[PDB]
């Protein structure tokens, strides 16, 4: 014979394995490979497409179209807060269903940059303009528009160019982030701004809705596959 | 001879005529991040002339019978100039360190300092199952004090010169960038410490990077008719600074 | 009948073994050292390409 | 060896270069680096796309349906036990299939089995090792009628036989398809007259396994039950689509109740509290 | 292949050059040969240090923690039993570790069990071969609530089957930190108002274990008892700390009593007494 | 199939094994390396640093910081045993809880020559010498300063130079030694002696205090791993 | 794809074989061969290194 | 690394093989051709050695 001994390790079945087992219908005639358009190599070329985020979701607007309306209109001085939501993509209650946050709930370290963009969807004849801030944690929530300016911010205008890109670096201590809500690892919060108010023609409605998109830039990353959050079942489907 | 050294670091000057030597820490010398450790994408502020310069913290007075000091260090300069102004307003810092201590005594005069900067000196509390407050490991550059007997006051610091605050044997404390300030030769003792951390750029609020502990062995021994108020004074300085993730003020 | 790669380890700090036995491709281990990719077909899907400094349909 | 983009430097710069503004209502996504919205320093970066590939994402083994099966009854339906061969009834598998419209890949199947002894006066035996038969049925094939039909016998199935105390069987199963891909929708009949079964259905065809116990009429029942981990490999799939949010109802279809887009936040505009 | 220093003949000397004066008072640690104090010979020393190297030095399979539970009970927590993954709850492998302030270690589990039979009227029964189930969960993972509940199917979580009468199981684990190095010590809080936990707690953050007996209601409770061996290998460390003198008292902290520095002599001075 | 036989030896599990296992979570993205100062990849770096032994540990100075103080004074003619203790790094009272000594209580056969490094913190004006001995067994301990000076010694000055070394050179039988306390390995017995008095002008203290410092040489060496006996533990740390 | 080293043996009185298996560097067995050292780092930790002849410090 | 020696067969009427496998000298294999011998030093442990045929301390 061969002198072989087993190791602790024998006789045990792993969720990850990659040993080859034998075929069950041997020399099998398998049907031809087609060239299918629009082919998937890497779930990072979905999670890097633009998607809506359902902005608005207060107490009964998520069982309706209306969560995805961003409101804006005229202010009697300036400088108010439209809307504001922190980053947890994963862990929010904000980007929790978005195309980002479900791929991000089926891992758990994730890094890299990501674009928010902003559609205005009002009429062609009200301009304004908008501060999209970003501040980075240590401090709280920046409570009016001067403490909101000193962060990584941009300012946008209404014209032809109906949609802004606001590309949030990457500002971090470690490499990677986690998916779950903790207290270590915490990342930024936007918050939207009032540059000026809406100035409207006369014979238009006055308030209109901005949407918002989100995305990943080209050093994005994931790392850990875990069970996402979101199956709750209860028995079999027969 | 090389008992007289110089230091200058920006618009502050220590001259020692009576110096022993630089220790440079575990021999790397302070650098600035290469970006093959790069984390963060944002630009960082290097200031580099209002801030690598001498900071001078509190003096405190060594008796016949005091038992040893501990200063936590990204804390203690936490309200010293623009190092504290850039401390505040961004959320990652990086900076080396340069230690000076001055301590001076005559001739007729005995004693033995031993100046240990410990990297994460996490110290055990009085009480077993006690939560320390935050203003009794560190209280910026007021100074600490150990207590030579078994210390067991409330929500208090574990003070024991017999086991430097961490539980490790304090003879075996000296593995670490050390210095003997003996008082017969030796006017000062310069530690020039790398900052050592896990992380590439960490905050300094959240984090006590290092522990600076003086414990005398020796003590001050001295005649009836010499002086007796013989102070310690520490003066630091960082080295490399850069900060990143400019945000509003404050920290909670 | 022995092919031998490098294995999967991080940057700045191997060529094992891989033998085929069974006589099908069904048999054939797991190939995940696949990192190729493509942004194209899912990102820009248009004709008439930006350039990101020209206005982008002015 | 394929690694992420990294950052490239920028300074001040006052240009008519806009890669802010974008056209969005063209459907381009936009490109925006983080070079050029504020001064990035230069960031040698070595994140690989590793553990994100189509293949490293799918290629762990999942439960699809637990078989539950004695050795001795009063019936002989409650003896051996079959099962439809389906991945559409454990919501986890079925939903990290659900990202894509097409997909081809070799099933690996390992099977769990553990045995528990039931409850009767006579509990104190000397009982053998059991032994289990899995034969695996074409679409078409004979039907097994009792533990002891003349059925069994495997001319050309494929089959297993495990004894207890080993480690757990495992055998591949190449693609299958009759068409190119394994089509996880289809949306369409299966008359010509737009009649009959609507699904997602018509396109199961995939036969069907059968369970019993080798062993004879033993003195006292063995209840047992048998776990089935399919686990692809060789992936290739295309034409994405986004998950799904509302719950699963059934296996033979996509119905459902509607369900709330996320959960509420009762305020709009972050602050301090 | 590195051997210790030989020792360099000497002789009679007179000379300005003193090796045995040095400056401690610099903190440097002199390096005086023992041919340089009186007249050594010479001597060819093949002293290899082979066993003090630190892959050497921790590479030893130390136990963590005992796990136990039933098979069947009364309660549904004294069947399956959790535990959070941590290496500081038994001395010797801490005190081993805590040399270092940072250290970087893939890790090697083996899980060693026993089954012991409880007592009862009825302990003369025909057993089957026990199996268990060890299911890896990251943090965040579902919480498994009994031994019955369907959140052990493990769709992407790492599991181990293993039968009792079989080498013990063993498998690795990479290097799983977020920082660089797994930090044994902490200095800091957790809150931004340097509030909250002191720790060497919020660093922690490795997940948890869970372990359940895959049979079914048994007809007698039976202990099991799983000890669990990590094995580092791989390993690079720095920044090392002298020992810890002083015991220790919990897992979440580092405090304790003051101890005596060693143990007296009731002496200073030898003789031949 | 391929014709083996298992050998005495097979379905062990040892704690020294050098096996390879599989892994758990395959292809894992593995977070860079960092160049960290301080490395240690030998704890004999570790084990040849000065480090100061709790010399004067006589009942109950060990619950205080008085035990690493070696007092010393004029005395009224010459030559007297300041201190004196056995060379046992692993089995004796005074070195016991050094850093040399718990590096060698981890381990069971030593070799390699030790240092001793003695810093004198007195007055700058006092003088005085000091006979630092080293007397191989055989013999008993040496009673007074004549029998102390017939083995390997140092006549130490106090100047400019506070600190001497006495470098014990290696004379013994076999090539390693034992950590544990036992008769047939035993090795030196350290005195220390008054060479001349401590003389001290006016209008200065009396007494002063003498440390000690130890480390190792070139071809310091340890073999056996073992478990260390300062680990008495009851239950677990829940 | 075989590696052949030297074992571990005595001085005045081999060439083993080892091959790596599995696709990654964690079932890498452990690398206890690395006898290199360098006490200076934690010896001499100065600027203005000594030289043992000179008085050091005088 | 596989080393090739001859079995031990009488005469008048092989080339078997030997990997090492562990990753020391303790487990090798007990060496048990060594068929070396000198009675050079059992037998003859003198000084003016005989010459046989000399009467032999005459």
């Amino acid at each position: 014979g061969l002198p072989v001994m087993n190791t602790p390790g024998s006789n045990q079945f792993l969720t990850s394995d990659d040993y080859q087992s034998p075929t069950a219908m041997p020399q099998f005639d398998v049907t031809p490979e087609m060239n299918i358009p629009g082919e998937v190599k890497n779930l990072m070329e979905i999670a890097e497409v633009d998607s809506v985020v359902p902005v608005n979701n207060v107490n009964e607007n998520v069982n309706s179209l209306e969560a995805y309306r961003i409101p804006v209109h005229s202010v009697t001085e300036t400088g108010a807060q439209v809307f504001g939501f922190t980053l947890q993509p994963g862990a929010d209650t904000v980007m929790e269903r978005t195309l980002l946050g479900e791929i991000l709930n089926y891992y758990a370290n994730w890094s890299g940059s990501i674009k928010l963009t902003f559609m205005y969807c009002g009429s062609a004849m009200a301009t304004g303009k908008f501060l999209l801030a970003y501040s980075p944690p240590g401090a709280g929530v920046p409570k009016n528009r001067r403490e909101a300016m000193l962060g990584t911010h941009i300012i946008w205008d209404i014209g032809l160019q109906s949609s802004c890109v606001l590309c949030v670096p990457w500002i971090s201590q470690t490499h990677y982030r986690f998916v779950s809500k903790d207290i270590y690892t915490d990342a930024g919060f936007i918050t939207c701004w009032y540059q000026t108010s809406i100035v409207v023609p006369a014979e238009v409605q006055n308030q209109s809705v901005i949407l918002c998109f989100v995305s990943a830039c080209n050093d994005f990353s994931v790392r850990l596959l875990r069970d996402s959050p979101f199956v709750r079942q209860t028995a079999f489907y027969q | 001879s090389d008992r007289v050294r110089s230091i200058t670091l920006g618009n502050s000057t220590i001259t020692t005529q009576e110096s022993a030597n630089v220790v440079v820490g575990y021999g790397v010398w302070p650098d600035y991040l290469s970006d093959e450790e790069a984390t963060a994408e944002d630009q960082p502020t290097q200031p580099d002339v209002a801030t690598c310069r001498f900071y001078t913290l509190d003096s405190v007075s060594w008796m016949k019978e005091s038992q040893g000091w501990w200063w936590k260090f990204p804390d203690a300069l936490r309200d010293m100039g623009l190092f504290g102004q850039n401390m505040q307003y961004h959320y990652l810092g990086r900076s080396g360190y340069t230690i000076h201590v001055q301590c001076n005594a005559s001739k007729f005069h005995q004693g033995c300092l031993l100046v240990v900067c410990v990297p994460e000196a996490e110290m055990g509390a009085a009480n077993i199952n006690e939560k320390i407050n935050r203003e009794h490991l560190s209280n910026g550059e007021v100074a600490n004090t150990f207590s030579g007997t078994k210390s067991s006051n409330t929500n208090d610091v574990q003070q024991a010169v017999f086991n430097a605050g961490m539980g490790v044997a304090v003879g075996n404390l000296t593995i670490f960038p050390h210095q003997w300030i003996n008082l017969r030769t030796n006017n000062c003792a310069t530690i020039v410490m790398p900052y050592i951390n896990s992380v590439p750029m960490d905050n300094m609020f959240r984090h006590y990077n290092f522990t600076l502990m003086i414990i005398p062995f020796a003590k001050l021994d001295y005649a009836a008719g010499s002086s007796t108020y013989i102070p310690i004074t520490v003066t630091v300085a960082p080295m490399c600074a850069e900060y990143n993730g400019l945000r509003l003020a404050g920290h909670q | 009948g022995a092919q031998v790669s490098t294995q999967k380890t991080g940057a700045h700090e191997i060529h094992y073994t891989n033998i085929n036995y069974y006589k099908d491709a069904a048999s054939n281990s797991a190939n995940r050292q696949d990192f190729t990719q493509d942004p194209g077909k899912f990102t820009e899907p248009v004709k008439d390409i930006m350039v990101k400094s020209l206005p982008a349909l002015n | 060896v394929v690694r992420v983009a990294d950052t490239m430097p920028s300074g001040p710069s006052n240009s008519e270069s806009i890669p802010a503004l974008t056209a969005a209502e063209t459907g381009h996504t936009s490109q925006v680096v983080p070079s050029d919205t504020i001064q990035t320093r230069h960031v040698r970066n070595f994140h690989v796309r590793s553990e994100s590939s189509v293949e490293n994402f799918l290629s762990r083994s999942a439960c699809v349906y637990i078989v539950e099966y004695k050795t001795r009854d009063d019936t002989p339906d409650k003896m051996y036990d079959s099962w439809v061969i389906n991945t559409r009834q454990v919501a986890q598998l079925r939903r990290k299939l659900e990202f894509f419209t097409y997909v081809r890949f070799d099933v690996e199947v390992t099977f769990v089995i553990t045995s528990v002894q039931d409850d009767s006066t006579r509990q104190n035996t000397d009982t053998p090792a059991l032994t289990h038969q899995i034969m695996y049925v074409p679409p078409g094939g004979p039907i097994p009628q009792a533990v002891d039909d003349y059925n069994w016998q495997t001319s050309t199935n494929p089959s297993v036989f495990w004894t207890e105390g080993n480690a757990p069987p495992r055998m591949s199963i190449p693609f299958m398809s009759v068409g190119n891909a394994y089509s996880n929708f289809y949306d369409g009949w299966s008359h010509f007259s737009q009649t009959g079964v609507y699904g997602f259905n018509t396109l199961n065809n995939m036969g069907k396994l059968y369970f019993r116990h080798v062993n004879d009429k033993t003195i006292s029942p063995i209840t047992s039950k048998v776990r089935i981990y399919f686990k692809p490999k060789h992936v290739k799939a295309w034409v994405p689509r986004p998950p799904r949010l509302c719950e699963y109802t059934h296996k033979d279809n996509v119905d459902f109740e509607p369900k709330g887009v996320t959960t509420s936040r009762t305020q709009l505009t972050i602050s301090n509290s």
